[PDB]
């Protein structure tokens, strides 16, 4: 026995608010974590 | 449900019934006007004679 001890965590999520929403009901992809890629997507062609 | 989906859906009913409110509207204020011509052509025989 290591103990009888444990520390979890609480949740996650993602709800669909910065441009999910524009991607959804104009366009019909809705991309996980949009920003973050879209944001990069935005830096790789400038390395 | 809380839910962003459901403002939009909610949102999209009143932006038809509105826009469906404002055609009724707009349909009698069309429409008396397509009355106002009906009772003068019961009158008004031609000029010729």
């Amino acid at each position: 026995e290591d103990t009888e001890a444990d520390v979890p965590v609480t949740y996650g999520e993602m709800v669909l608010n910065g441009a999910n929403l524009v991607t959804a009901l104009v366009m019909g992809k809705a991309v996980r974590s949009l920003d973050d890629v879209g944001r990069h997507l935005l830096d790789m062609q400038e390395e | 449900d809380g839910t962003g989906i459901s403002l939009h859906r909610q949102l999209r009913a009143i932006q038809q019934l509105a826009r469906n409110v404002q055609a009724v509207l707009g349909a009698f204020e069309r429409g008396t006007a397509d009355q106002m011509l009906h009772v003068l052509l019961e009158k008004a025989p031609p000029l010729a004679l």
